[PDB]
C-alpha cells in the first residue's frame, strides 16, 4: 500500500488544476489556440471529398 | 463572457482519426476510462457551487465620465479649465494603449492557427495592424516629450508641427 | 567502508626485509636499524613503499627511519590507527 | 497605575484623526464641476465633505 | 494529429504597450526531450545514494538538484524571451552550488570561480539581442519575432552566437568543462552530459525560421566548431584521468552540432541531442563505480586488465566505447551517419569538411585508450585489494539505461513526421569512408600502446615539444588576465 | 582601565538581553513583526482595488472598438484634436 | 499625512518617561502600530493625482516610496542592542530620541507639497546622523570624516536658496507643483547655463559622482556602533529623489550641456566597481558596490522619455533593501571577531551554518535572479539607453559583470579551514542574529510577486 | 639544507618522476638498477666541485623533460581530493555552547572531556617552570625536552596532543 | 611567463655565517605557541603584522605623498585620459544618427515601442 | 593601543638600519635582503619604510610547508611582503616562455 | 566494531530557530486562509452593463469582489 502514499501525491492535485482550466476559458477570450487540421483527403467530418 | 466581434476566428474544423486497421490502439483505452474520473471531482462540485453561488447576488456599477471641454479653451495662464483638459487628454491617451493589445493578439490569432503558411494569409494583420501602430505614434506619442507626459501643451504643438511645417511647407502643398 | 588496524603494517615492514633480496630473512623482525644492513639504503629501502603505500614519503622520513619500528611508530599516527 | 506609557499613546491617531477632518470641511469651495463629480442633483457630492 | 496549444493563465505586470502574462510552448521539443530528460534523472539518484552514502550532508543534494531541473524545464517550455533569460541564469546559480559541493580545496573553489567567470559573456550576448527586439519589433514573444523576418538579424544574430559560446564550450572558452570536473562524480554526470550544454546550442535551434539568409552567419557558425573539435583532440593526448579523458569527448560531439547550424538542417541537428544524452551519464557513473573500487587514485596508471572478477561493468563499457568510435550501427548511428553523409551537399570553407571528419578518428581512439591501459594490461595497482560490485542498487541503475540505450535511435526515428528532404545521392569514392577512417584509429593506436609497451626499448628522452599535451592556454591566461586588470590597472587608478 | 561586556551565555537560551519580561522582546517582535504584517498587510494589497484606473480601462478598451469596427470609424487617428479651432499662425 | 506625524511624536515623551530595561519592549511595540496606519490610508487610485489635503501634503502620488521609510525604526533598535548597552540610562535614551526624531522630518518629507517647504526638511536632516558619528562610534579619526560629512552637502545645497527664490519672485509661486502648468522655455545663453547648474549639481551631493565623493567612504568606514544609523544612511542616499520633482519640468530643454553628467557617470560607473576588489576592509566593500549601481540610476533620468523612469522608480529601493541587509550581516561577525577586517574571518561556514544560507541569498540579490525586484528595472535602463545608441549596452554590461566577481570575491572568503584561533567567537547565532536579519527578503521577495505598486506614474 | 643530502631530494624523485612515464611495471623495474649505474659513477669521493659538478650537470636532463602530468597519490599537496573531506572537516572544540536537552547525549564523553582538561589546566607550573630555562635566550625551534625530565605532559597539551583525526 | 622563477642556485660555501634567519622567527614562533597555548585567552592574537599592513596601506600614503615628480602626475593619462575619449566618442555619436533622424527617415513605421 | 612603530614613516633613509628591527622585523639586522630599502623609487605614493614589497615573491602558494603553518594558511606571524593577489596565483611549470599558441591559432 | 562519535556544533538554538518563525506564521495566516475561501463561495459579483442605478449612482461599493 501503495494506497495514499501515491494517492495524496497525484490522485488529489488532479482536479484542482482541470478546475482552473475549465473556470478559464470561458473567463479568457483566448483559450487553447489548437492549430490547423493538416488533412490532405477530404473527410466525413466536411461534406467534400478529395482525390 | 464577451464578445466574438472583438476576438474573431475560423471554425475549428477537426477531421477524423483514420485507424483503417485492425491493430490494437491506445487511444481507445485512455479517451474511456481518463474521462469519469475527471468529470466526478470537477463537475459535480462545480455544480455543488453553482446553486451556492446562486444563493445571493451583488452589483457593480459602469463609471461614464462627463467631457464638456475639449481642446482649445481657455486662456494661456489659467489654472480652471486647464485641468479638467488634462483629465480630458490623459483619460484620451491610457484608452489608446489597450487598443492596441487587442489588435496586437489578433495578429497572435493568426499565426498559431495555420502555422505552416502563416505568412501568406490572413490578408488584414499585417497591413491593419500597421495601419494602426504607424498612425500612432504621430501625434498621440509625444517622443520624446513623454517624460513630462505632455499634458495639452506638447501634444496639440506636435499637431501645430503637424499643420504648420506638415502639408503647407511642402514647397508648395 | 573496510577499516584498518596495527596488525596490518606488522605484516609489511617485515614483509619487505624478506622482499628485497639484498636483505635476508634472518635479521631482527621490527628494530634492525639499518646501519648492520648512503643513498640507496634510505632512500631504497623507502622506494618499494613508495611503490605499495606512497604516500610521497616527506623529507623528515629520511632521518627517522633509521629506527624500523620508528618508521611503523608515525603511519598510525599518519593513517589514523584504531583506538 | 492604568499604564498610560502604554496603549494610551496610539490613542492620540483617532485624536489626530478627529483633527484630521477640520481641514476639509474648509475646503468646501467647488460643487459644480465637470469630471462628474458634477453635484447635478443628488445627496452624494454633498456628502463626506 | 498535431494540436500545437499556447495559454494564457495570469498576468504578470503591464506595461505602455505590450503586456506579458505567461505562456507555453508544445512544439517537437516539450513532446521529445522532457520524457528523455527525465527518463535520465529518474536512473541516476540510485547511484548517488550509494556514491554519497556515508554522509550525512545527503538531504542537501536531492533538494538542490530538483530545482535545477526547474530552471532547466521551464527553458524549454518558455515562449516569452523574458522566460527564456529566467533559465539561462536559473541554470547557471545552481553549478555554483554544485561545484562548490565540497568546501575548501584551493582548487576547487577557484573551479567554482572559473564556472561563472565564462558563464557571464554568454549572458551579455542574449540581452544585445533583446533590446534590438524592443526597438522594431514591439514585444519579445516568440510568436511576433517569427510572425514576420526583419531584414538585418545580422546584429541581434551574433549575440545570439555569443551567448552560444558562453555554455556550450566553444573556442575561447574551452577550460570551463576541464575545470568543472572537480566536484563529485553523478554530479559531473549530470552538468556535462545532458544539462548545462545541451541549452548553450538549443536556443540556436529555436530560432530556425530566420537563420536561412544573412549570409554572415552560416560561415562562421561551421568554422567555429571544427576549431573546437582538434583542439580537443591534441590536448585529450596523454592525459592521465579518466573523468578528464571523457571530459574533452563530449566537446568534440559539441563540434559536430555547431556545424550543423549552418547547413539547414534543423530537426536532423537536435536529434543528435536526442540520442547523445543517454551516453556519458552512463559512462561517468560505469567509470564511478571503478574508481569508488578502489577509492583514491582515480588515474589512467595503476588499473590492471578488465577481468580482476570484473564481469559486468567491463561489458558495460564496450557498449558505449564502440558507440563512441563513430557508430557503425549502434546507439546514434541514425543521427551521427545522417549528417556527415549529409556534408556532401554543402557550400562551406572545404576547410570544414578538413577538419571535422578527421576527429572521427580521433573520437575513436578515446575508446581503446581506457580498453588498452585500464582493460587489457597486466594487473597492478595497490595492494588490499578491496573491490565490490554487489548492490542491486546500481544493478537497477545500469539495466535501465541500456535497454533503453541501445532503442535510443531506433525507436525515435523510426516513427516521426517528415520535415526535409534527404540526400540520397553518395557517390564513389565518397559515400562511407569515415567509418574506415574509424577504423585505422584502432591501428594507429595499437602500434603506440603495444610500442609503448612492448618495443625495442625506445629510452625516454627528454627532448620533446610538449605544447600539445598542454594547450598553453590555461598556462598563460590564468596568470595573466588576472594580473594586469586585478593589479596594475587597479592599484595605479585605485587610492 | 578597560571593561566590557562578552558573550551574553550564561546557559540560559537569551533573545535580546536576558531572562525574564525582557524574555518578552522575542513574542513582540516575532507576533508584531510578521504574522500580523507580513500576513494581514500582505493580503490587504493582495486584492486592492484598481490602481491608476486600469481595471476600467481592461473592459472599456474591450467595448468601444468594435463599435469603431461597427460602421465607418477609423481607428488610430491622431486628428489635431477637433480641427479648425487653431488659428494655426503661418509667420 | 493627515495624522502620522502626529502619533510617532507623542512616541518621544516615552523613552525617558518609562522605567527600566522595559523601554526596549516597549519602543518596539508602538512602533508597529503605525506601519499598518501608513498602508491603509495610502495606495489609493490613481489617475493624475491625489491632493491630499492641503499645502503640507500631496500623498506621494506619482510614486510611495514612504513604505521603506517607516520599515527602518522598527527594524535598527534590535540591531543597536549589539554594543550600546554599557552607558547610563539617560545617555542610552537620548540616542533612542534622536533616532526617532530623524524620522519625523523624513516623514513629512517625501512628500513635501512644495519646494521652499523641501528644502529647509532637505536640510532639516544631518543634524541627528552627525551627532552619531561624533559621540558612540569606533576608533579615531572621527572628527575629520564628520567635517567631511558636512561641507560638501551644505557646500552644494546653499545655490538653491539662490536658484529658488529667482523663480518664485520671476514666475508665479513654487508652492504648488501643480500650479507648475504654465512653464516658460528656457534657450541657451550664458546665464542659463549657471541656472540649470545650481538647478542639479546639489543633488549630485548626495547620490554621489565619480566626482566628489570621498566623503562616502568615512562615515561607512567610521560608523557608529554596529550599523545603527549606517542602516539609515542608505535612506540618506538613495533619498535624493527631488530631481525627479524639479527637472520633469523647470527647464526640460536643456539637454546639450547634459553629456558630460552622461559620460562621467558613466566611466566612474565601471570604475569604482573595480576600485574595491584589492579593499581590505568589510565596510568599505559593500561601500563601493553601493556607489556602482546607484550611479546606474543617473542616467536613467536625464535621459528623459519613459520606459526610463519605470526601472529607476524600482531601482531606488533595490540596494535600498540589499544594501540595507549586507550591512546587517556586516553588523554581525563582528560582536564576536572585534576587528572589521575581512582577511581575519577564515575558517567561516562550519560555526555558522544557520546564518551560511542567509549569505547565499543575500549576494544572490546582486546576480539578482531575473525575477526579483533588481533585474527587472536594470531591463529598462537596458530598454531606455539602447535606444539613445548602440554603444550603451558595453560599459553597462561590464558593470553587470564586474560585481559578478565582486559578489562572490566576498562568499568564498567564508569557506577555509581550521581558522588558527578563536576560542572566542563561540556564540552560535542568537535569535537577534537571526530574526533581524530576516524581514528584509521576507518583503522583498514577496514585492516580486504582484509587483504592479511598485511604478511610477511613469 | 646541506651538499650531500642534496643528492638524497633529487635522488628519491628521479625514480619518482619516471613510473609517470612508463606502462609496465618491469619496464619501470628494469631502469632502476639500469639508472643506478649512472649513479654509481662516482662512488665515494671528496665534497668539493667534483661532487658538484655532477649535480652541476644534473640541473639539466633532471629538469629538462620532468614528469608530463605524472603520478600524484592523491592525498597530497597537489592532486584532486586532496582536501576534499572538508563537509566534516573535524571542528574540535565546536562543542562549548550547547544549552542542553543537546547535550542529552553521550552522557559518559562529556564527564570525560573536563577531565582532561586538568592536564591543561596544571602544566604551567611544570611547562612554564622548564619553558624560561630551556630557552636559552631566543635560540631554536622551541620544542621542550621530550620527556620534560620528569613527565612529558605533552609538552604541545592539548591541541596538538589532542590534533584533528582524519575521516 | 611569470616566471622561469629560478628555483636553484650556488652555495657551497657562499656567506658560511648568513644562516639562523630562522632564529628570528622560531622566537616569534616560540612567542607565538606560547600565546597560542593557554587554558584561558578567549580572544584573537593581536597580530601586528596585519595592523601594520592595512593601515601603512589604507592610510599614510597620503602623508608619504608629494608631487615632486611626473610620475605622479602621471595619473592625468589614465583618468582624465580615456574620459575625455568616451564623450569624443559619444559627441560624433547620438547627432549623426539625428541628421539621419531629422533629415530622411530609416526606421520601421511600427516603432511604437521605443 | 599600539603606538610605538605603529605604521610606516617617511622613509627610507631615516637610518635605516634603526628601523629594521628595532619593531617591523622585516629584517633581522638590516642584512637579510628584506632591509627597509626596498621602496620601490618613492616620491610617489608608494610604501616608505613600508613593511611591504620588494621582498621575495610571485608566491604564497599552499606549498608542503610543515615547520609552521607558514605558506598562506594558518598565520606566520610577521612576515608581510604582498597581498590581495596570491590567494588565487602561483609558481613556474617545467615550460617556458614560448608563445606557441599564437601560432597555433596561425 | 567501528563505532565512533559524530562531532557537532551545536542544534539547540538552531532547531530552536524555524520554530516560532513556523508557529506564530500559522498563528494567524492559516487562520485567514478560511475568509479567503468563506468569501469565494457565499459571495460573488454580478453582472455588467450598467446598471442604469435609477438617477442617482451608487455610493463607494463599486468593485466586481467580495471584500474589494
Ligand atoms: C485547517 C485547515 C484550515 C483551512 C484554511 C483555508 C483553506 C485554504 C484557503 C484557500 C486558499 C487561500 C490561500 C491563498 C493561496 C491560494 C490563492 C489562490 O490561488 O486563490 C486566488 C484568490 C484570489 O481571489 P479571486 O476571488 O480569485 O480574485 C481577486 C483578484 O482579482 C485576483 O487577482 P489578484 O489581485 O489576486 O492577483 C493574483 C496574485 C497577486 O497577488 C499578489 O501577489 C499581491 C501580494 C504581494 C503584493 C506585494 C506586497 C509587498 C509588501 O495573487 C496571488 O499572489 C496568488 C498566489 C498565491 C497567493 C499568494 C500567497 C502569499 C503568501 O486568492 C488570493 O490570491 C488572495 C491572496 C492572499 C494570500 C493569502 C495567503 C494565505 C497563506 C496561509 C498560510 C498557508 C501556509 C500553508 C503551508 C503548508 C505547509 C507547506
Ligand atoms: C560662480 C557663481 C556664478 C554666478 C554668475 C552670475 C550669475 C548671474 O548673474 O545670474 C544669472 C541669472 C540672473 O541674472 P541675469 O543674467 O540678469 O538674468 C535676468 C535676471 N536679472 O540667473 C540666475 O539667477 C541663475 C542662478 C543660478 C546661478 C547662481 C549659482 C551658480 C553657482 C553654483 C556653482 C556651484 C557652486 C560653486 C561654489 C561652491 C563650491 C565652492
Amino acid at each position: 500500500r501503495h494506497s495514499i502514499f501515491a494517492f495524496t501525491h497525484v490522485l488529489i492535485p488532479v482536479w484542482i488544476i482541470h478546475y482552473y482550466l475549465k473556470y478559464h476559458v470561458t473567463t479568457k477570450p483566448y483559450t487553447i489556440v489548437e492549430k490547423k487540421p493538416r488533412i490532405f483527403p477530404g473527410d466525413t467530418i466536411l461534406e467534400t471529398g478529395e482525390v | 463572457s464577451w464578445d466574438k466581434d472583438v476576438y474573431p476566428e475560423p471554425p475549428r474544423r477537426t477531421p477524423a482519426p483514420s485507424p483503417q486497421t485492425s491493430l490494437p490502439n491506445p487511444i481507445t483505452y485512455l479517451t474511456k476510462a481518463f474521462d469519469l474520473l475527471v468529470d466526478r471531482p470537477v463537475t459535480l462540485v462545480r455544480e455543488f457551487i453553482e446553486r451556492q453561488h446562486a444563493k445571493n447576488k451583488y452589483y457593480y456599477y459602469h463609471r461614464e465620465f462627463r467631457r464638456v471641454p475639449d481642446i482649445t479653451e481657455c486662456q494661456e495662464k489659467d489654472v480652471l479649465c486647464m485641468f479638467e483638459a488634462e483629465m480630458q487628454w490623459r483619460r484620451d491617451y491610457k484608452v489608446d494603449q489597450e487598443i492596441v493589445n487587442i489588435i496586437q493578439e489578433r495578429l497572435k490569432a493568426c499565426q498559431q492557427r495555420e502555422g505552416e503558411s502563416h505568412r501568406q494569409n490572413c490578408a488584414k494583420e499585417l497591413e491593419q495592424f500597421t495601419q494602426v501602430v504607424k498612425a500612432y505614434q504621430d501625434r498621440y506619442h509625444d517622443l520624446g516629450a513623454h517624460y513630462s507626459a505632455r499634458k495639452c501643451l506638447a501634444k496639440q504643438k506636435q499637431r501645430m508641427l503637424a499643420e504648420r511645417k506638415a502639408a503647407k511647407e511642402a514647397a508648395a502643398a | 567502508a573496510p577499516p584498518l588496524t596495527l596488525e596490518g603494517i606488522k605484516d609489511r615492514v617485515l614483509y619487505v626485509l624478506k622482499l628485497y633480496d639484498k636483505i635476508d630473512p634472518e635479521k631482527l623482525s621490527v628494530n634492525s636499524h639499518f646501519m648492520k644492513d648512503d643513498s640507496l639504503d634510505q632512500v631504497e629501502i623507502i622506494m618499494a613503499m613508495e611503490d605499495e603505500f606512497g604516500f610521497e614519503i616527506p623529507d623528515i622520513d629520511a632521518e627517522k627511519l633509521m629506527c624500523p619500528q620508528e618508521i611503523v611508530d608515525y603511519i598510525a599516527d599518519k593513517k589514523d590507527v584504531y583506538e | 497605575r492604568d499604564h498610560w506609557v502604554h496603549v494610551l499613546v496610539p490613542m492620540g491617531f483617532v485624536f489626530g484623526y478627529y483633527l484630521d477632518r477640520k481641514n476639509d470641511e474648509k475646503l468646501t469651495a467647488f460643487r459644480n464641476k465637470s469630471l462628474l463629480y458634477k453635484r447635478e442633483l443628488k445627496p452624494n457630492e454633498e456628502v463626506t465633505w | 494529429s498535431g494540436q500545437e496549444l499556447i495559454i494564457s493563465n495570469w498576468h504578470w505586470l503591464t506595461i505602455q504597450t505590450l503586456k506579458l502574462s505567461l505562456s507555453f510552448k508544445m512544439d517537437y521539443f516539450s513532446m521529445m526531450f522532457i520524457p528523455v530528460a527525465l527518463f535520465v534523472t529518474w536512473s541516476i539518484m540510485e547511484f548517488s545514494m550509494w556514491y554519497m552514502y556515508s554522509d550525512p550532508n545527503i538531504n542537501k543534494f536531492f533538494k538542490y538538484l530538483l530545482l535545477f531541473l526547474i530552471t532547466m524545464l521551464i527553458l524549454v517550455t518558455a515562449n516569452n524571451l523574458f522566460q527564456l533569460f529566467i533559465g539561462w541564469e536559473g541554470v547557471g546559480i545552481m553549478s555554483f552550488l554544485l561545484i562548490g559541493w565540497w568546501y575548501g580545496r584551493a582548487d576547487a573553489n577557484t573551479a567554482a570561480l572559473q564556472a561563472i567567470l565564462y558563464n557571464r559573456i554568454g549572458d551579455i550576448g542574449f540581452i544585445l539581442a533583446m533590446a534590438w527586439f524592443l526597438t522594431n519589433l514591439n514585444t519579445w514573444d516568440l510568436q511576433q519575432i517569427f510572425m514576420l523576418n526583419p531584414s538585418d538579424s545580422n546584429m541581434p544574430l551574433i549575440g545570439l552566437a555569443l551567448a552560444a559560446t558562453g555554455k556550450s564550450a566553444q573556442f575561447g572558452l574551452h577550460p570551463w568543462l576541464p575545470s568543472a570536473m572537480e566536484g563529485p562524480t553523478p554530479v559531473s554526470a549530470l552538468l556535462h552530459s545532458s544539462t548545462m550544454v545541451v541549452a548553450g546550442i538549443f536556443l540556436l535551434i529555436r530560432f530556425y525560421p530566420l537563420t536561412e539568409n544573412n549570409k554572415y552567419i552560416q560561415s562562421i557558425t561551421l568554422c567555429l566548431g571544427a576549431i573546437t573539435t582538434l583542439f580537443t583532440a591534441m590536448c585529450a593526448l596523454t592525459q592521465n584521468d579518466i573523468k578528464k579523458i571523457i571530459a574533452f569527448s563530449t566537446s568534440s560531439q559539441l563540434g559536430l552540432m555547431m556545424v550543423t547550424i549552418g547547413i539547414n538542417q534543423p530537426y536532423l541537428a537536435f536529434l543528435h541531442i536526442c540520442t547523445h544524452a543517454f551516453f556519458k551519464a552512463m559512462l561517468f557513473m560505469c567509470s564511478g563505480s571503478i574508481i569508488h573500487s578502489l577509492n583514491d587514485e582515480q588515474d589512467i596508471r595503476k588499473m590492471g586488465g578488465l577481468f580482476k572478477a570484473m564481469p559486468f561493468t567491463t561489458t558495460a563499457l564496450i557498449v558505449g566505447s564502440l558507440a563512441l568510435t563513430g557508430m557503425p550501427f549502434l546507439t546514434g548511428f541514425y543521427s551521427k551517419d545522417l549528417i556527415i553523409e549529409a556534408a556532401n551537399t554543402s557550400y562551406t570553407n572545404a576547410w570544414a569538411l578538413l577538419m571535422t571528419l578527421i576527429a572521427t578518428s580521433f573520437t575513436a581512439i578515446y575508446s581503446t585508450r581506457i580498453i588498452f591501459f585500464a582493460l587489457l594490461g597486466q594487473p597492478r595497482f595497490p595492494t588490499l585489494v578491496n573491490i565490490n560490485e554487489n548492490n542491486p542498487l546500481l544493478i537497477n541503475s545500469i539495466k535501465r539505461l541500456l535497454i533503453g540505450s541501445l532503442f535510443a535511435g531506433y525507436i525515435i526515428s523510426n516513427n516521426i513526421p517528415p520535415t526535409t528532404i534527404p540526400q540520397m545521392t553518395m557517390p564513389y569514392y565518397l559515400k562511407t569512408t569515415a567509418l574506415i577512417v574509424t577504423i585505422l584509429g584502432f591501428i594507429l593506436a595499437l602500434e603506440i600502446s603495444n610500442m609503448t609497451k612492448n618495443l625495442k626499448y625506445h629510452y625516454p628522452s627528454n627532448a620533446f615539444k610538449f605544447s600539445t599535451l598542454l594547450g598553453y592556454f590555461p598556462t598563460i591566461m590564468h596568470r595573466l588576465a588576472p594580473y594586469m586588470n586585478l593589479s596594475m590597472s587597479q592599484k595605479s587608478a585605485s587610492s | 582601565e578597560d571593561e566590557n561586556l562578552y558573550e551574553k551565555n550564561p546557559d540560559s537560551h537569551g533573545y535580546d538581553k536576558d531572562p525574564a519580561v525582557d524574555i518578552w522582546n522575542m513574542r513582540v517582535v516575532f507576533f508584531f513583526g510578521f504574522s500580523i504584517v507580513l500576513v494581514l498587510g500582505s493580503t490587504f494589497v493582495a486584492y486592492l482595488p484598481d490602481y491608476r484606473m486600469q481595471e476600467w480601462a481592461r473592459r472599456e478598451a474591450e467595448r468601444l472598438v468594435k463599435y469603431r469596427e461597427a460602421h465607418g470609424l477609423p481607428i488610430m487617428e491622431s486628428n489635431c484634436f477637433d480641427p479648425s479651432k487653431i488659428q494655426l499662425p503661418e509667420d | 499625512m493627515l495624522k502620522y506625524i502626529i502619533p510617532t511624536i507623542m512616541l518621544m515623551p516615552l523613552t525617558w518617561l518609562s522605567k527600566n530595561n522595559m523601554i526596549w519592549v516597549n519602543s518596539t511595540a508602538h512602533s508597529l502600530l503605525i506601519s499598518f496606519t501608513s498602508l491603509l490610508l495610502m495606495n489609493q487610485f490613481g489617475d493624475n493625482s491625489l491632493n491630499f489635503s492641503l499645502l503640507f501634503f500631496s500623498d506621494s502620488l506619482s510614486t510611495p516610496l514612504l513604505i521603506l521609510t517607516m520599515w527602518l525604526l522598527p527594524l535598527m533598535l534590535m540591531a543597536s542592542q549589539h554594543h550600546l548597552s554599557k552607558e547610563n540610562l539617560t545617555r542610552k535614551k537620548l540616542f533612542i530620541t534622536m533616532l526617532i526624531s530623524l524620522q519625523l522630518f523624513l516623514i513629512m518629507t517625501f512628500t513635501a507639497m512644495e519646494l521652499i517647504l523641501f528644502y529647509i526638511l532637505f536640510e532639516a536632516t544631518l543634524v541627528p546622523t552627525l551627532i552619531i558619528i561624533t559621540r558612540w562610534g569606533n576608533q579615531t579619526e572621527r572628527l575629520n570624516a564628520g567635517l567631511y560629512f558636512l561641507f560638501y552637502t551644505l557646500a552644494g545645497s546653499l545655490p538653491l536658496l539662490v536658484a529658488l527664490i529667482y523663480i518664485q519672485n520671476t514666475v508665479g509661486s513654487l508652492n504648488f507643483l501643480m500650479l507648475q502648468y504654465w512653464v516658460q522655455p528656457v534657450h541657451n545663453s550664458w546665464s542659463n547655463v549657471f541656472m540649470w547648474l545650481a538647478c542639479m549639481m546639489a543633488f549630485m551631493v548626495k547620490m554621489p559622482l565619480y566626482g566628489l565623493h570621498l566623503w562616502l567612504p568615512k562615515a561607512h568606514v567610521e560608523a557608529p556602533i554596529a550599523g545603527s544609523m549606517v542602516l539609515a544612511a542608505v535612506l540618506l542616499k538613495l533619498g535624493g529623489y527631488g530631481m525627479l520633482r524639479i527637472t520633469l519640468i523647470l527647464n526640460p530643454m536643456t539637454d546639450f550641456m547634459a553629456y558630460p553628467f552622461i559620460m562621467l557617470s558613466l566611466w566612474g560607473m565601471i570604475m569604482t566597481s573595480s576600485i574595491c576588489l584589492r579593499q581590505t576592509d568589510l565596510k568599505s566593500l559593500i561601500a563601493y558596490s553601493s556607489v556602482s549601481h546607484m550611479a546606474l540610476v543617473i542616467v536613467a533620468i536625464l535621459i528623459q522619455t519613459p520606459w526610463s523612469y519605470m526601472g529607476a522608480t524600482a531601482l531606488m529601493i533595490a540596494h535600498g533593501l540589499t544594501s540595507s541587509m549586507l550591512f546587517c550581516l556586516a553588523n554581525s561577525n563582528y560582536e564576536r571577531i572585534h576587528s572589521r577586517t575581512m582577511i581575519l574571518a577564515r575558517g567561516l561556514q562550519t560555526l555558522l551554518p544557520l546564518m551560511a544560507t542567509w549569505w547565499l541569498l543575500a549576494s544572490l540579490t546582486n546576480l539578482a535572479l531575473p525575477p526579483t525586484i533588481n533585474l527587472i528595472g536594470e531591463l529598462f535602463v537596458v530598454m531606455s539607453t539602447f535606444s539613445w545608441s548602440n554603444i550603451t549596452i558595453i560599459l553597462m554590461g561590464v558593470n553587470m559583470v564586474i560585481t559578478a566577481l565582486y559578489s562572490l570575491y566576498m562568499l568564498i572568503m567564508t569557506q577555509r579551514g581550521k581558522y588558527t584561533y578563536h576560542i572566542n567567537n563561540i556564540s552560535p547565532s542568537f535569535t537577534r542574529e537571526n530574526a533581524l536579519m530576516s524581514l528584509h527578503i521576507l518583503p522583498l521577495l514577496l514585492l516580486t510577486l504582484n509587483p504592479k505598486i511598485i511604478l511610477g506614474p511613469l | 639544507l646541506t651538499h650531500q643530502q642534496k643528492v638524497l631530494r633529487l635522488y628519491k624523485r628521479a625514480l619518482r618522476h619516471l613510473e609517470s612515464w612508463c606502462i609496465h611495471r618491469d619496464k619501470y623495474r628494469y631502469f632502476a638498477c639500469l639508472l643506478r649505474a649512472r649513479f654509481d659513477e662516482h662512488k665515494n669521493e671528496k665534497d668539493m666541485v667534483k661532487a658538484t659538478q655532477l649535480l652541476r650537470e644534473a640541473e639539466e636532463e633532471f629538469w629538462h623533460g620532468q614528469h608530463p602530468q605524472p603520478y600524484i597519490f592523491p592525498e597530497s599537496p597537489g592532486g584532486t581530493s586532496y582536501e576534499r573531506y572538508e563537509c566534516y572537516k573535524v571542528p574540535e572544540w565546536c562543542l562549548d555552547d550547547w544549552h542542553p536537552s543537546e547535550k542529552a547525549m553521550y552522557p559518559d564523553y562529556f564527564a570525560k572531556r573536563e577531565q582532561w582538561k586538568k592536564l591543561r589546566r596544571e602544566s604551567w607550573e611544570r611547562e612554564v617552570k622548564q619553558l624560561q630555562e630551556e630557552t636559552p635566550v631566543g635560540g631554536p625551534r622551541t620544542e621542550a625536552l621530550p620527556p620534560a625530565r620528569k613527565q612529558g605532559d605533552l609538552p604541545p597539551l592539548w591541541w596538538h596532543i589532542v590534533t584533528r583525526p582524519r575521516e | 611567463t611569470t616566471l622561469d622563477p629560478a628555483e636553484y642556485d650556488i652555495s657551497s660555501e657562499t656567506r658560511k655565517a648568513q644562516a639562523e634567519r630562522l632564529a628570528i622567527r622560531s622566537r616569534l614562533k616560540r612567542e607565538y605557541q606560547l600565546q597560542y597555548y593557554d587554558p584561558s585567552r578567549r580572544g584573537v592574537i593581536e597580530d601586528p603584522a596585519l595592523v601594520r599592513w592595512t593601515y601603512a596601506r589604507s592610510a599614510n600614503i597620503y602623508p608619504n605623498f608629494r608631487p615632486n615628480t611626473k610620475t605622479s602626475l602621471l595619473g592625468a593619462l589614465f583618468g582624465i585620459g580615456p574620459l575625455v575619449f568616451w564623450y569624443y566618442v559619444f559627441k560624433t555619436d547620438r547627432d549623426r544618427k539625428e541628421k539621419l533622424i531629422q533629415e530622411g527617415k530609416l526606421d520601421r513605421t511600427f516603432n511604437i515601442s521605443y | 593601543a599600539s603606538h610605538i612603530t605603529k605604521d610606516m614613516l617617511p622613509g627610507p633613509y631615516p637610518k635605516t638600519p634603526e628601523e629594521r628591527a628595532a619593531a617591523a622585523k622585516k629584517y633581522n639586522m638590516r642584512v637579510e635582503d628584506y632591509e627597509p630599502y626596498p621602496d620601490d623609487g618613492t616620491g610617489y605614493g608608494d610604501y616608505p619604510k613600508l613593511p611591504d614589497r620588494s621582498q621575495q615573491e610571485r608566491d604564497p602558494w599552499y606549498d608542503w610547508d610543515h615547520p609552521d603553518l607558514r605558506l598562506n594558511w594558518g598565520e606566520p606571524m610577521h612576515w608581510d611582503l604582498d597581498m590581495y593577489i596570491r590567494n588565487r596565483v602561483d609558481t613556474s611549470p617545467t615550460p617556458v616562455n614560448w608563445n606557441l599558441m599564437c601560432k597555433h591559432l596561425f | 566494531g567501528k563505532r565512533l562519535f559524530i562531532i557537532k556544533p551545536s542544534g539547540f538554538y538552531d532547531k530552536r530557530f524555524l520554530k516560532l518563525l513556523r508557529f506564530y506564521i500559522l498563528l494567524t495566516g492559516i487562520p485567514v486562509a478560511i475568509g479567503i475561501t468563506l468569501i469565494n463561495v457565499f459571495i460573488g459579483e454580478a453582472e455588467l452593463a450598467e446598471i442604469p442605478e435609477g438617477y442617482v449612482p451608487e455610493h463607494w461599493e463599486y468593485f466586481k469582489h467580495p471584500i474589494s
